[PDB]
């Protein structure tokens, strides 16, 4: 990728980070990231993926904006209540950064469709709210070897993992096999969504070390952060 | 055995930790035990709605424990 | 405070959190928070303070929006370049939540002025970028016993501390005495700003435990979080 | 002595940690030593642009150390 003059100025604060530089910025500009769920996590994460300069974002969600979302999904607004979340998000995102290409997909996709879609991106952010789609995303990501930056939040608890799908690395089912409305505090989504954006950028640009092989757990109630190591399960249905 | 409780588990059972004695074989043995202490306990440590790490590493409800073992119970999270 | 019907719906996901409830929501609605710095941290934090329902926000910054800010200060936009950050932020914030009162102050205040201003709020967020104003804020907060939620970010490193100014608790000078352009990755501000919003809400509503007596340090490069305990310095100029 | 290095300190000196020997009295004695290893080291551990914790607690450059002491060097941060 090449950056225009206006881009270099906009992205100056990233460009001058040591091992990031123009190349890292260019890498973001050339990336295609798929963000699944433009709810709380998605809004929080996409806003910075956008601002940061990730050049192509595909926004995938089947749902519309509701009034209750506005407590935390800050890309959306009262004026966008009733609109497809991907559209309200796209409109907000294009204002955060008009240099990026944003493709909204208002649909609930099947596995065949996710396979195509996942393969077409460099990285997927899982910002959904149910294990079914999370497992679907993990399955497609594993198959195609497309890194998945997985975030979750409910109540006062958040978590993040990066799945890079290397040999010997656990997948998301390695985790989800270990288990089988609720409220959610607004800023929690900000923390975890921003962490997703961060890990995504780091992966896309090969900058620093991804949070793979661990669950980073944020206990907002006590402001503590625990990192539990995640091991591959021999008989994981997906990666076993 | 440092058994630690995090987030909602902690909030439900009212303790961040309980130094217990090393009388437990595993993790699914502990959970059972601790769940039987009260409904609050049962809900908090309810199978399916729980994750367990042994010594900073996440394990299935069958990993085993030993004196000097730290065990952490905390919720998985799939919302977002 | 009383919440309208529309408010209860908007804030439902917080209201149904256990020890939060209507009272906690009402507490936010009745709060007056002063956010100093509507740059990266300020944008990230105010957006969720706003969305979350903190009823009165005073935004204080002397600076205008520049193009370089847009890489991370997502409340601002190309269309607001040249405007006072507090104005661009206020306009964005009012759209995030039109139920809250927002008071922009485009000025660089002196100590006498901060004293009045700090005293008039329940809580201050320090989202500045220089130790001079941070110390000023700490001084005024200490004097008036108004909790200060202090965030900092540069490069790939962020930090947060809550100063509640209780007996025996260290103040910010306790920390700043231990020490005497650079880039900054966009999402870093999101993480720390959202953590500020979180700790702020927690303080305002008496919910959970504040991150006082420690520096929470986030190393984005490695996605690690270290919490170093902060002790009171006997001869701290301010709290000694 | 686990001396750990975080964030920019680590990035500058290229190591997350160096198990060293307990031959240091304090913190400002260590810093000096380690800073003299190279300009990279000096910049990273440059006085004024550094913070130190001894055993998970932040200290001034005069706290003292001992075998079993973990020492962490990392940058303060005032930007935002
Ligand atoms: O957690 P939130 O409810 O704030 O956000 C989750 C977001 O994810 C969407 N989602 C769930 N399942 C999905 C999906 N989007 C696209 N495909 C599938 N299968 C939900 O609508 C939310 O906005
Ligand atoms: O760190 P950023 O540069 O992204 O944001 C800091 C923000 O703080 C403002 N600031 C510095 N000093 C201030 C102040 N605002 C109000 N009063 C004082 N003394 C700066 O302009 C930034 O926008
Ligand atoms: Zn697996
Ligand atoms: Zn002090």
């Amino acid at each position: 990728a090449e950056l225009s003059d206006q881009e270099m100025l906009r992205y100056n604060r990233q460009i001058i980070l040591r091992g990031f530089d123009f190349d890292g910025q260019e890498a973001l500009k050339d990336s295609r990231v798929l963000i699944v769920g433009l709810g709380g996590l998605g809004c929080a994460a996409s806003q910075y993926l956008a601002s940061a300069g990730v050049g192509n974002l595909t926004l995938l969600d089947f749902d519309t904006v509701s009034l209750s979302n506005l407590q935390r999904q800050t890309l959306h607004s009262d004026a966008t209540v009733g609109q497809p979340k991907v559209e309200s998000a796209r409109d907000a995102l294009t204002r955060i950064n008009p240099h990026i290409a944003i493709t909204p997909v208002n649909a609930l996709l099947d596995d065949a469709e996710l396979a195509a879609l996942i393969a077409e991106h460099d990285l997927v952010l899982d910002c959904t709210d149910n294990v079914a789609v999370r497992n679907q995303l993990n399955a497609g990501c594993f198959a195609a070897k497309v890194p998945l930056v997985s975030g979750a939040a409910i109540r006062m608890e958040g978590q993040i993992t990066v799945f890079t799908y290397q040999d010997g690395e656990p997948c998301y089912r390695c985790l989800s096999r270990l288990f089988g409305e609720a409220g959610v505090m607004a800023p929690l989504i900000g923390v975890i969504g921003s962490l997703q954006a961060m890990e995504a950028i780091k992966m896309l640009a090969g900058y620093g070390k991804p949070a793979s092989g661990k669950i980073v757990m944020y206990d907002a109630m006590t402001c503590q952060f625990r990192e539990m190591k995640l091991m591959r399960n021999p008989g994981c249905e997906v990666c076993g | 055995i440092k058994v630690l409780f995090f987030a909602q588990v902690r909030e439900l059972v009212g303790t961040d930790a309980t130094e217990v004695a090393a009388d437990f074989p595993t993790v699914e043995a502990l959970r059972q035990h601790m769940a039987a202490q009260s409904d609050r306990w049962a809900l908090a440590l309810e199978d399916g709605k729980l994750l367990a790490a042994v010594n900073q590493t996440l394990v299935s409800f069958d990993h085993p424990l030993t004196d000097g073992d730290e065990v952490a119970f905390f919720p998985p999270v799939t919302g977002g």
